[PDB]
RNA sequence: CAAGGCAAAUAGGUACAGCAGUGAGGAAUCUUGGUCAAUGGGCCCACGCCUGAACUGGUAACUUGGAGGAAUGAGACGUCGAUUUAUCGAGUAAAAUUCUGUAUACAUAUUGAUAAUGACAAUAUGUACAUUUGUCUUGACUAAUUACGUGCCAGCAGUCGCGGCAAUACGUAAGAGACUAGUGUUAAUCAUCAUAAAUAGGUUUAAAGGGUACUCAGA
RNA sequence: AUAGAUGAGUUUGGUGAUGGCUCUGAUUGAACACU
């Protein structure tokens, strides 16, 4: 079962994830089929800026990630999570408004 | 430096000396660093092949900064000229 | 754009230096990442790429 | 803690150059030797001699082992051109001959004849040497502490590390208090201006104070670290210097590092108070430390 | 040698040399334990002269090796555990190691106060 | 008692050495004195490291002036007063946070700065220019072309700097094309077709004055070609930035130097010498 | 399914080369922690359950990286070791003075995570503190000296070697040279070594031309 | 990837060769001794 996960690499106390293309039933931290991108959880800020927002580094191979959605990749919810905001899936999960 | 390269021999005391660009300094024995520091060579590099006899060592070495390749009597030997292409480009001998 | 570039910052006056002015020596970096796999033929038109071909292995 | 190589920093004994303003410092430099005797000294001897020397001045402050793995071979260098050359001559007559060049007659001829043969057609100054043994501890001057002192920012370069390590300087408008830190052409490293006046200003002697309060132009504020009104330290006028790759702005107390060290023909821009005979024996030392 | 001397294998390695400490050197051991079989004196050859203190050991992997008792005076006897390390009397036929004087039972000299480190002699601690 | 060493020190210290304890003459007073070639040298016992002059203050503005509100390219100011682009862009850089502290209403270190500059060679630029402040022309030395080489050509072949480019390599250029300023060359070639000199500065304007136009071109467009790759989502919370790229970059073995991606088969180096873990860049 | 070890008898389980841990062996290598918050996986319509993978805390200088304090300091007109009472040093060294607030401690805030969920910690800012020396070497190779004791004895040594009564080599004392939270030693690997030479060797007298040349294969 | 190629002690009454051994450089999932 082909899937859109995050494999996370980096130290202690200094997450970094790796978008990949894997079987579902493999280690995490193998050598997937492909690499669609990274991801950063810690958010950055800008470095002449004063303001106080914050913003997440994210590389993404947008027209790879598409091809394998198309044939039956399943992602995870973290990684459906991105997907939506790029505006390739809906969003799974939503505020309730009520 | 040195004109190219020599080769010279001594008695089993081979001893080849290169010419290298400058700021490579002299990478060389502490026999010849003393020679080219004398003579006035900043940039040098060296090897014994064969034997390290301190004297024949010092022999081959004199000899070789007198049995340079002269570049402009190979010129008139051939023929052709001998361009030198550092000179041309930078427009004069950059010392 | 969010913000104008400060004095502070190096990109504050742009001086792109002329060709051959520098060379670093860049080290090996080791790792290997998995090679993509080709999804078309390398030689040809395939049929992927024409008109109606989603529609038909994909009909609503 | 102080450890054993600093129980003697600035002996009058052996007369070590080091990289502060000290006026101890000042007369071992000014009485320094001309030229140390290595005649009778082996390869060994002389090269040890030119390392303890050299890096008695240079990153003084820097681990044996980590500056072995700093130096660097390669010793960078311009050349000038002037673009009047160029545009008359396209470098054919440097070919002429046999392609070294037009040969010219002997000087004991030249004193002979009356009148003077005609000028060799070349670029100005294109016959004298290049420095490049002076530039063995160029990689030391791409340090932030370093660039801190050459800066004229602090006393020494001991304290120029103190300002790093201690949160008062920022690269490129932000804060860094790494002193190893290489910088790169065009940063522009600025230190608090508070510290830049004490490092260099006079001493704080409260005696002198003392006949102060009784009796452009600045008032006295006995309330700051340096003495009121500030006065350059006393022998800094001798250490007054400001190396060429470096373009400060003493009003706010900053500066850009425009490029690194680079050799040029007759000059270098590497601060060392030693001949090109020690920088060339220390360049062989650490080809192999050995 | 010919091309073709070379393709059927004439290039073979060079004769092995033997290690000044043969038990730990095979093993890629830095040092090994062993019981104190015999503690004598071994005279050393034509030009040195002198009586060595040296100590049969029979290492832990079942070697019975001769080693080199360093410093002066020592306090092993019959069925001492001590320590041995590589090394060599260099005029001593057989002596081709030594024992370390910090070790389990042997003793640093307790006189000692240069290269206290290569007899095992921690600090008078004078003034502490 | 005083050592016979520190009573050697202090003797010095008081007749020789009394000239450094204050700066009463303007310009430097070093050890070395003057050189032959007019210069200070800091340190007697190397003649090669002198004491160069440093912007005056007031020459600082007249770049600055020049540069922003007669909004002259770099280059010709560069080339006006001698001055390396380098440093042309750094002395307005330094200027424009004076005109934020004068703006801030902060105190600058006036005391500082004045008694500092009477220690250091300057060059008033404008009317009394005596010599350049520096070589504007200056070519780094190229690896490439500093190997001894003796082409074997024709005896009466006319070798040029295009020639001897191509003898160091097939992609190396000549001098011609690593100046900063190679407006310069065309403006020389002028005085050589008797053109009068008025007309040989106009054009030599232009010229830079076109060029800075297509470098300030191809900036707009890069950047402008790095954001279109970057889709800004804004969250409740952050702007997550999604930077487009080709995932099929990674070479013919995986291994490529600006891949994307924590490469796979290799351990932490951590336990490495001179391994860097400090901020190599700050941008 | 068979055998042996432990356990079990009419029973018919177990094998920690799963995590932590214990014993043994060895020169030598760790906690019988917390949480499923993050990433991944299994089950599930869904919610949700489970996860010794995993993420985190702990132990060890094993390694790497960083901190580990800078400036002033001349008449305490003191002290110490040499000796030429003034020469040669300890020595700008110390004390003292003027500053900083580094590792760390504490507080606050943000973040790791979002539909919600935080075991644990990072980052930023504020305030506060100036905290050890250790070790090898000192004949030449190899940077660095004398004195006394010892007398081929005691010992030193990587190599050459030193020691037999005026030893720069041993053991002490002082000085000197150097590395430094490391320093030495042992073991090992590469290079040194063109010291198995494909690149690139050599064989009269130094290791090494076969007793001979017709000849299949092979160059 | 264009800077990258280096020696030293030791056989002899002595010189020049041959040929080993050792030191000089870098390192370890290292151990030990003094810290
Ligand atoms: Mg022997
Ligand atoms: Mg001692
Ligand atoms: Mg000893
Ligand atoms: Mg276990
Ligand atoms: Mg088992
Ligand atoms: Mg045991
Ligand atoms: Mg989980
Ligand atoms: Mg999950
Ligand atoms: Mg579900
Ligand atoms: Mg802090
Ligand atoms: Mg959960
Ligand atoms: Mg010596
Ligand atoms: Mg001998
Ligand atoms: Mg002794
Ligand atoms: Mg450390
Ligand atoms: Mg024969
Ligand atoms: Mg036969
Ligand atoms: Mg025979
Ligand atoms: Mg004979
Ligand atoms: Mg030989």
């Amino acid at each position: 079962v082909l899937k859109l996960r995050l494999a996370r690499f980096g130290r202690t106390n200094a997450p970094f994830y790796n978008i990949v293309v894997a079987h579902a039933r493999t280690a995490r931290n193998s050598k997937p089929l492909e690499v669609i991108g990274t991801y950063d959880p810690v958010p950055k800020k800008d470095t002449y800026d004063t303001t106080g927002k914050l913003h997440k580094d994210i590389k993404l191979d947008v027209t790879r990630a598409k091809y394998w959605i198309g044939v039956g990749a399943q992602p995870t919810d973290t990684v459906w999570r991105l997907l939506s905001l790029v505006g390739i899936l809906d969003p799974k999960y939503k505020k309730p408004q009520p | 430096t040195i004109y190219g390269e020599v080769t010279t021999k001594v008695s089993g005391t081979i001893v080849r000396l290169n010419s290298r660009p400058p700021g490579f300094g002299l990478r060389v024995s502490h026999r010849i660093f003393e020679m080219c520091r004398a003579a006035g060579i900043r940039d040098l590099s060296a090897k014994f092949l064969r034997s390290r006899n301190p004297m024949n060592t010092v022999k081959a070495t004199y000899q070789a900064l007198l049995s340079q390749p002269n570049p402009e009597d190979l010129a008139i030997g051939r023929g052709k000229k001998l361009v030198d292409v550092r000179k041309v480009y930078y427009g004069g001998s950059v010392y | 754009d969010s913000v104008s570039i400060p004095p502070d910052s190096p990109n504050y006056i742009k001086v792109p230096e002329p060709p051959q002015s520098s060379e670093v020596r860049h080290p090996f970096v080791k790792g290997h990442l998995p090679i993509p796999r080709s999804i078309f033929p390398k030689k040809g038109v395939p049929e992927k790429v024409q008109s109606g071909y989603v529609n038909r292995i994909a009909p609503k | 803690m102080k450890i054993r190589r600093l129980f003697k920093y600035h002996s009058l004994k052996k007369k070590p150059i080091r990289p502060t303003w000290n006026k101890y410092n000042l007369y071992n430099l000014a009485t320094a030797g001309r030229e140390p005797r290595i005649s009778g000294k082996t390869f060994f001897q002389q090269k040890w001699l030119a390392k303890s020397l050299t890096r008695a001045y240079h990153g003084e402050h820097i681990k044996e082992r980590k500056w072995a793995r700093m130096f660097s071979r390669r010793l960078p260098a311009v050349v000038n051109m002037d673009p009047a050359y160029m545009a008359k001559y396209n470098g054919s007559e440097q070919a002429a001959g046999r392609g070294s060049g037009l040969s010219e007659p002997p000087a004991y001829e030249k004193t002979a004849d009356e009148k003077p043969a005609k000028q060799v057609i070349a670029n100005p100054g294109r016959k004298v040497p290049t420095p490049y043994e002076q530039m063995t501890f160029a990689p030391l001057e791409r340090r932030l502490d370093i660039a801190i002192f050459r800066a004229l920012f602090a006393s020494s370069a001991r304290q120029a590390r103190q300002m790093v390590v201690h949160g008062a300087v920022t690269v490129n408008g932000k804060k860094m208090k790494h002193p190893g830190y290489l910088l790169n052409p065009g940063d522009l490293f600025q230190v608090d201006v508070e510290r830049v006046l004490y490092a260099t200003g006079a001493p704080k002697d409260k005696k002198l104070l003392a006949a102060a309060m009784k009796a452009e132009d600045n008032e006295i504020d006995p309330s700051k670290p340096y003495m009121t009104p500030w006065r350059p330290r006393n022998y800094m006028s001798a250490f007054a210097f400001i190396p060429r790759y470096l373009e400060v702005n003493q009003n706010i107390c900053a500066a850009v590092y425009l490029r690194h060290p680079v050799a040029r023909p007759g000059e270098s821009e590497v601060p060392s108070p030693f001949s090109p005979t020690i920088n060339q024996l220390a360049f062989n030392w650490y080809l192999r430390r050995g | 040698a010919t091309l073709n001397q070379v393709m059927r294998g004439c290039r073979k390695p060079q004769r092995a040399r033997h290690a000044v400490s043969p038990a730990l050197s095979s093993i890629k051991s830095p040092a090994l334990k062993g019981v104190c079989v015999k503690v004598g004196i071994t005279r050393p050859k034509k030009p040195n002269s002198g009586e060595r203190k040296t100590a049969r050991v029979r290492l832990s992997t079942g070697k019975v090796i001769t080693a080199y008792i360093p410093g002066e005076g020592h306090n092993i006897s019959q069925h001492s555990v001590v320590l041995v390390r590589g090394g060599r009397a260099q005029d001593c036929p057989g002596v081709r190691y030594h024992l370390v004087r910090g070790a389990l039972d042997l003793a640093g000299v307790a006189t000692r106060m240069s290269s206290r480190s290569k007899y095992g002699t921690k600090k008078p601690k004078k003034a502490s | 008692v005083q050592s016979v060493r520190r009573q050697k020190m202090f003797s010095w210290l008081d007749k020789k050495g009394s000239a450094y304890k204050e700066h009463t003459r303007q310009g430097p007073n070093l050890l070395g004195g003057q050189g032959k070639d007019g210069l200070a040298v800091p340190f007697p016992n190397n003649p090669y490291f002198k004491s160069q002059p440093v912007l005056s203050e007031g020459s600082r503005e007249i770049i600055y002036q020049d540069v922003m509100e007669k909004g002259l390219p770099i280059k010709a100011v560069s080339a006006k007063y001698n001055v390396d682009v380098r440093r042309v862009a750094a002395v307005i850089r330094l200027k424009e946070i004076e005109k934020r502290w004068i703006k801030e209403y902060k105190p600058l270190a006036r005391p500082y700065a004045r008694a500092v500059m009477k220690m250091l060679p300057q060059t008033v630029l404008g009317g009394p220019d005596q010599k350049p402040h520096e070589s504007i022309n200056d070519v780094h030395v190229h690896s490439y072309t500093t190997q001894q080489l003796f082409v074997p050509v024709s005896e009466s072949r006319e070798f040029t700097r295009e020639d001897a480019a191509k003898a160091f390599g097939d992609h190396i250029l000549p001098v011609d094309k690593k100046l900063r300023v190679p407006e310069l060359i065309e403006f020389q070639k002028d005085l050589l077709k008797e053109v009068p000199l008025q007309e040989a500065n106009r054009k030599f304007l232009n010229a830079t004055a076109a060029s800075e136009a297509k470098i300030a071109e191809r900036e707009a467009k890069r950047r402008q070609a790095v954001e279109d790759a970057i889709t800004r989502v804004k969250t409740d919370r952050f702007e997550f930035r999604f930077q487009e790229f080709n995932a099929e970059n990674v070479g013919h073995d995986g291994r490529d130097r600006n891949a994307v991606g924590w490469r796979y088969g290799v351990p932490f180096p951590d336990r490495k010498r001179s391994q860097i873990k400090i901020p190599t860049k700050v941008e």
